[PDB]
């Protein structure tokens, strides 16, 4: 998992879109 | 990211109890003339 | 928006439709006992032409 | 106007001519094992060697410094002003760290191929926008994913041939 | 002919607008007037409420009623959503910047 | 979220964040 | 001789059944490997259109399994949807208004 | 659905007998 | 019973309106064609394989089968030079084709 | 016509199970998202209604005429066999054949076949149930541990052969050999790959008589399959006695 | 008056209530606050159903965010160039699977024993 990259969390990407 | 076996297990009951259309005992007095004239109404 | 909220939404949706089906069954057993109750859908026709 | 020279010398942030020479030796000699390439350079990570081989920056904020061409990437959360995690760049480095770097040099003209071809490539990648590096790196990452998918498809076809021979014997 | 028949029925909807009065009041052959009257009464529009009856009384169960709707109800359809505000302090800084 | 407020979560949190980054670097 | 051949048939039959078990168990693996070969080839042919059909048929695969339904929320939120669907709205507005539900 | 009864074959044989 | 072909004619049968032999033949007609044409109100309502197929179970199985096969693709950090190829024959198919090729000269 | 879509039963089942078990499937794209699937789900409702109505003693003789129903049957049977490219799913194409044969099983004792093209498409629809081989008998025997859907076809062919006028004249002119369908029939007959139709129909009617199954293991199977055996033997006897007696070459 | 369309069309005048309801539906009120004009919004286009994880599938979420930016033609060109370069390296009938002379003779032996 450390050699794997990190990912963009979509569940918070939607929330700061509707809230914006 | 979800445990979709449990989600589908609940969603089966949700789809079963969902009000999609009328059942057989709750249709009331089915009037064949009303159906036959509504099929020629070219509505949707 | 996580899993523990997305299943708690589905529990607060199935329990609605179970009460809705209880209402649907009671409004069927009411009319089967010759008591004119309303249903989930509206009353269909009136005495006008169609029955 | 200074973002251009900022990305141009942020690609070449802390890589001297000797680190580049040891990097290219480890790249042309060793195949698809970036740990020994990083040990051949010594004072760098395999991910940093991959991103310098692709001529890319790090820290993920010199690319898309604002936040309009980046559609949803503006709406991504982050650790502000500290604790730099780079999901785009580590995703690109992880996808390119699997696909046999000589055929990656065959894949694009942008990648470093020799010690005599650093200056002309560095000149020809100049005067580009920070969105262009994101675009080219994501193109290379998705093409490497497609190549790996082709290899997995051929291995599954070999598996189906093995199952066919088992069926015939049965 | 059609506007005559429809206007003449709607003056007193409790009366069956017969073919014979329509034949006696506009000039034309009885076959075409009979066919037009039977087509018109086939689609409602005339003689639809000759013998009307009253629906007695509805003992209404809950959720089957006017104004029987709650904010707590599930929007199966009605595709517009109400979204949870995410109050996280780096996301607060991101919202202040954006 | 009011940056002009000196007692909000935003002012203290962002000052501590930039101070922590300049402290470690 | 008939009963001898019948005993030989009843001896030879379970070895045939144990082979048919493995025949079906290899056929199921052949279909499973065919699915993964198709999934790995359609990606490798076009890795942007297959990587848009893999996402659009995953969230839609979650909407049906959850039980939800309806239109796409981000499609019907704009104003050009109600300008390209100008035909059905003039029907439905008259239907709802004339029935008295608007 | 309806599986084929004996009455179908009897009706068929009657159709071939009365022609 | 097995009434007639004349009993199926439109003259001897009712129509939208708006004798004794006819009313005797229509007894046998409605007593024959209601025990023949009546549907089966019991089991064996499956009829085939492609009627009791379940869209939900197949959709769930495809959701699992896409997810794990995509985790097989990306997250498996084995390089392309290191992916070892599988055998095109088994340990039993290589014995049977040594046996039959030995017995092929008969 | 470009290609008579003679897909068998089992290959249709495998195509259905390979379309449902697909990752990028569009079998549940809904109704309001596509108008073509709305037309197809109206037509499937029409066919389910029409196969549900026809289980009454009065409806089976009222539906027998109704020139409208005969034209709709001769209209859908063309589209499901010659140009099925407009139907979206591959389960709807099987389900149209699976209730057209049911609605033609209850009607056909009083049906008078209108046109010869309909009389050919009836034959191709009934033939399309069952499994062929890879001259001789070109139909492997259908073992009835799978589904009794081919037993409905051997009653359509048993009841539609009982009239010496349109029913048997059209069948005779099709099996042995008003101004554009002369060109259509001569296009459909040589698109079906002399006398392949006759030996295909007779070999399929020799299927659904389970000789191997009732003679392998003794009274239960014949007591269960006596009507399908009786009507299949009646159809083969009709074809042998009243069609086969010269343009043959085999 | 809130949503009583007869009083609304009365206040407007010279127009049916259906035109008032239709023009109230077709007003572009919130379109200048949404993101796009009509590249793409990406996974945010599928708003209430997001089957992606930061922890389980971190590559797929970043790829979902990244596929909107790139052009598919250059991606197809680069992956086909990678495939042809791998074939040019590996070269230095189904001979791609049956590369050895042993397995081709084994397959021919299989066909021979089948026919015999």
């Amino acid at each position: 998992p450390g050699v794997l990259p990190v990912g963009i969390d979509t569940h918070t990407a939607t929330d700061i879109y509707q809230t914006l | 990211g979800y445990d979709i076996n449990y989600i589908s297990k609940i969603g089966e009951k949700i789809d079963s109890n969902k009000p999609i259309f009328l059942f057989a005992p709750e249709l009331g007095a089915i009037n064949l003339h009303a159906l036959s004239m509504s099929l020629q109404s070219k509505n949707l | 928006f996580s899993n523990k909220e997305y299943i708690s939404r589905l529990w607060h949706t199935l329990k609605y439709y179970q009460d809705l089906k209880n209402t649907r069954m009671k409004s069927i057993t009411s009319t089967s006992q010759k008591i004119p109750s309303a249903s989930i859908w509206g009353n269909g026709y009136s005495g006008y032409g169609n029955g | 106007p200074l973002k251009k020279v900022k990305i141009l010398e942020q690609i070449d942030e802390n890589w001297s001519k000797e680190d580049l020479q040891k990097l290219l030796k480890g790249i042309q000699e060793f195949g698809a094992d970036w740990y020994k390439v990083a040990k051949n350079v010594g004072n760098k990570s395999p991910e940093q060697c991959i991103l310098r081989f692709l001529q890319l920056p790090i820290e993920d904020k010199f690319l898309y410094g604002d936040g309009n061409g980046l559609g949803p990437l503006k709406y991504a959360p982050h650790l502000p002003f500290s604790k730099s995690e780079n999901p785009v760049l580590s995703t690109i480095a992880f996808l390119v760290g699997l696909v046999n770097p000589k055929t990656v040099q065959s894949m694009t003209q942008r990648a470093i191929q020799s010690a005599e071809s650093i200056k002309s490539q560095k000149e020809e990648i100049s005067d580009q926008k920070p969105i262009e590096h994101i675009k080219e790196g994501s193109e290379i990452a998705i093409s490497s994913l497609g190549y790996r998918s082709h290899i997995f498809a051929t291995n599954e076809e070999r598996q189906m041939n093995f199952l066919t021979n088992e069926l015939i014997r049965l | 002919y059609r506007n005559f028949m429809v206007n003449s029925y709607r003056l007193n909807p409790n009366e069956y607008f017969s073919v014979t009065t329509a034949r006696r009041n506009v000039s034309g052959d009885a076959a075409a007037l009979f066919r037009l009257h039977k087509f018109l009464t086939k689609w409602g529009l005339i003689n639809y409420q000759v013998d009307s009856k009253l629906l007695p009384k509805n003992i209404e169960p809950p959720l089957t009623s006017q104004y029987s709707t709650r904010h707590d109800a599930p929007r199966g359809l009605f595709p517009f959503e109400s979204y949870k505000p995410s109050v996280q302090l780096p996301d607060m800084a991101k919202l202040k910047k954006m | 979220m009011n940056t002009s407020d000196s007692e909000s979560t935003l002012y203290k949190y962002l000052k501590e964040s930039k101070r922590k980054y300049d402290e470690i670097t | 001789e008939l009963n001898e051949n019948a005993r030989e048939l009843e001896q030879i039959k379970p070895k045939i059944a144990l082979q048919d078990k493995e025949i079906t168990s290899v056929l199921s693996n052949l279909h499973e490997s065919n699915k993964r070969y198709r999934f790995f080839k359609k990606i490798s042919e076009d890795p942007v259109k297959a990587l848009n059909e893999c996402i659009a048929s995953t969230s839609n695969a979650l909407k049906v399994l959850s039980g939800d339904e309806g239109y796409n929320e981000d499609m019907v939120r704009r104003a050009n949807f109600y300008k390209e669907n100008e035909a059905m709205l003039r029907e439905n507005i008259e239907v709802i208004l004339s029935n008295g539900r608007m | 659905i309806r599986n084929i009864n004996v009455q179908d074959a009897l009706l068929t044989n009657q159709l071939y007998k009365n022609h | 019973n097995i009434p007639s072909l004349t009993s199926f004619a439109e003259e001897n049968n009712y129509q939208y309106g708006y004798t004794y032999a006819q009313q005797q033949l229509n007894k046998q007609r409605q007593d024959f064609e209601r025990v023949r044409l009546r549907p089966e109100q019991l089991s064996n309502i499956i009829h085939d394989e492609s009627d009791t197929i379940s869209f939900r179970s197949n959709l769930l199985k495809n959701f699992i089968s896409s997810n794990d096969a995509f985790n097989m693709l990306s997250l498996t950090t084995v390089p392309c030079d290191r992916i070892e190829k599988s055998r095109l024959f088994s340990e039993k198919t290589i014995r049977y084709l040594m046996q039959k090729q030995h017995e092929m000269k008969t | 016509p470009l290609k008579i879509h003679r897909t068998p039963y089992l290959t249709s089942l495998k195509k259905i199970k390979d379309e449902i078990d697909d990752p990028f499937t569009k079998i549940n794209t809904r109704g309001a998202e596509d108008p073509k699937v709305l037309i197809n789900d109206q037509l499937s409702t029409i066919s389910m209604i029409l196969r549900n109505i026809s289980f009454s003693d009065n409806n089976s003789r009222i539906m027998s005429r109704n020139f409208y129903l005969k034209r709709f049957i001769s209209d859908l049977l063309w589209l499901v066999l010659i140009h099925p490219e407009n139907f979206t799913c591959n389960r709807k194409i099987l389900n149209f054949k699976k209730d057209l044969v049911i609605v033609l099983s209850n009607i056909s004792h009083l049906l008078e076949i209108a046109s010869s093209i309909d009389c050919l498409l009836i034959l191709i629809l009934v033939i399309s149930f069952g499994q062929p081989k890879l001259e001789s008998l070109t139909f492997n025997e259908f073992q009835l541990q799978w589904g009794k859907y081919q037993t409905f076809g051997v009653d359509i062919l048993a009841k539609l052969f009982s009239l010496e006028k349109p029913n048997l004249n059209y069948f005779k002119s099709i099996l042995l050999n008003n101004h554009k369908d002369k060109k259509l029939l001569r296009r459909l007959l040589n698109l079906y790959n002399r006398h392949n139709l006759l030996n295909d129909v007779v070999s399929f009617l020799f299927s659904a008589i389970p000789l191997q199954q009732v003679l392998s293991q003794p009274s239960l199977l014949i007591d269960q399959f006596s009507p399908v055996i009786s009507q299949s033997l009646t159809s083969i006897l009709v074809i042998v006695q009243k069609i086969l007696p010269f343009n043959f070459n085999k």
